[PDB]
């Protein structure tokens, strides 16, 4: 009756981006980025590998209201180094340990019987 | 009511091991839940509470 | 080989343990839900009931037939409604079905195994009814009397857990991790001891004992955590851990992407 | 090919219309669903 169509959990509707990165005027060098149709499931394991480059000097992240499908994260990082990037790179840290995992866990099958 | 695919609280399909059940009774005389892989009590109460309907309401004539 | 790393224990065609060492519960949990629910599958979504004299009702039968599991193995060489540019569906990214019961036996049983699949399937595995019964014909869909007919017409297509969970091929997760509670993640309940009134752990085996002489230990962090892997069909229970780690990724991916379209501007 | 009225016991497929009476083909019994459609029905499988 009232409840949305349930394929708004993860598809961006009429002209939306995954990510609108805002900057933060409460303190220096820091910014909101809203993750949109998304969830803990990425957010956590995003705010997690940033407080991993100990670049970092600040990441914790955010679901508003449970209806909605987003989420925003706050970061803040040392003097003149742009946060933005810490995301890439905390963001690849994150593919290649899973890459890493990925492979682990084939050869590793393979070796079954049963 | 007939049976339910799968378990609502885990997943696990359940449609197929009815008649495996509520056979492994009449004669094997049994347990037959946990020989049919039903494990963790969330698909076991699955099958242990089923009231089949269907069966009376096909008594029904057309 | 590398950095996180498995070992796996005991595993079959239904179900894969296995030890995950060296990652971040953060990073442990996340893939632990992606199995649980983003995992491209194969279901019937669009029933078109002809003829019906059974005893359950049309969207009865129709949820039903959603719920039986069909083959996922190819699900990715296949497109989501959605993107396919063709008005309503196609070969090219559907799997129709027939199924046809008449009463003859003076009851006849309706098993998934009755279902054919009338469009192209292209020459890839997929759109087949995941039985695993004994006799062979997995999932009774429903009974039906003497003249009581039944006639359809299913259409499966893509989708995924969050749309529905007739999707996720995953269906319950076993997860725990520091058995020996030296974490100290949890305060236990207990009317005079603890450690006797609660239930040691099967996994307490892979992992030291406690040892009383030691005094808390702080700069310890949640490492290693032993799990289980049960599927329903659809996909290997193996394939059911490979995709689910690599969709995390792929999504991880367009963070990075969708990240790159917005500097150019 | 086509089917219009049936009865609620022996289920035999009648077709009438104004006056002709509302009784069946041999059982008294007046009832008498009126038959399914032509028009397919399509459905959702949530
Ligand atoms: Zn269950
Ligand atoms: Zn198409
Ligand atoms: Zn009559």
């Amino acid at each position: 009756m009232n409840a949305p169509d349930r394929f708004e959990l993860f598809i961006l509707p009429d002209d939306v981006p995954k990510l609108k990165i805002t900057p933060d005027s409460r303190v220096p060098n820091c910014i909101i980025i809203k993750f949109e149709r998304e969830d803990h499931t990425l957010a956590n394991l995003l705010r997690e590998e940033l407080a991993l480059y100990p670049d970092v000097t600040f990441v914790a992240y955010k679901v508003e209201h449970p209806l909605f499908a987003n989420f925003v994260m706050r970061l803040q990082t040392e003097e003149g180094t742009r946060p933005k990037q810490a995301l890439e790179r905390a963001c690849a840290s994150i593919i290649n340990k899973l890459k890493t995992l990925d492979h682990k866990f084939n050869e590793e099958w393979n070796i079954k019987n049963f | 009511m007939i049976i339910p695919v799968r378990c609502f609280s885990c997943g696990k399909v359940v449609g197929d091991k009815w008649d495996a059940y509520l056979r492994l009774l009449e004669e094997g005389k049994q347990d037959a839940l946990d020989e049919l892989k039903l494990k963790r009590y969330c698909c076991r109460r699955m099958v242990l509470t089923h009231v089949d309907l269907i069966e009376k309401f096909l008594r029904y004539n057309p | 080989s590398k950095e996180p790393k498995v070992n796996i224990i005991n595993a079959q065609d239904d179900e894969v343990e296995l030890m995950l060492s060296d990652v971040n519960l953060s990073l442990a949990n996340s893939l632990r839900r992606t199995m649980l629910a983003e995992v491209p599958t194969l279901a019937i979504d669009l029933v078109e009931i002809k003829m019906n004299t059974s005893v359950l009702a049309d969207e009865f039968i129709s949820h039903r037939l959603g719920l039986i599991p069909l083959v996922s193995e190819d699900v990715e060489e296949m497109k989501y409604s959605r993107d396919c540019t063709c008005e309503d569906y196609c070969d090219e990214c559907s799997v129709v079905l027939e199924l046809s019961a008449r009463h003859e036996g003076e009851t006849t049983d309706v098993y998934s195994s009755s279902l054919i699949k009338v469009s192209g399937p292209g020459n890839l595995n997929v759109g087949e009814p995941v039985r695993r019964d004994d006799y062979d014909q997995g999932i009774l869909l429903c009974k039906l009397r003497n003249h009581q007919e039944l006639n359809i017409r299913c259409i499966a297509k893509k989708g995924i857990a969050k749309e529905h969970a007739k999707w996720s091929p995953c269906s319950a997760i076993a997860f725990e991790y520091d058995p020996h509670n030296k974490l100290k993640h949890t305060d236990f309940w207990f009317e005079v001891d603890a450690k006797k009134e609660w239930p040691d752990s099967k996994y307490a085996t892979w992992e030291e004992p406690p040892k009383p002489g030691e005094v808390f230990d702080y700069k310890a962090k949640p490492n290693r955590f032993y799990m289980t892997v049960e599927t329903t069909g659809s996909l290997k229970a193996n394939q059911v851990f490979s995709r689910g780690i690599k969709t995390l990724q792929e999504k991880l991916a367009n963070v990075l992407f969708e990240l790159e379209n917005s500097r150019p501007a | 090919y086509g089917v219009k009225y049936t009865c609620g016991a022996c289920a035999h497929n009648f077709s009438l219309n104004k006056s002709d009476p509302v009784r069946c083909k041999e059982c008294g019994h007046r009832v008498i669903y009126k038959a399914r459609t032509k028009r397919m029905s399509k459905f959702l499988t949530t």
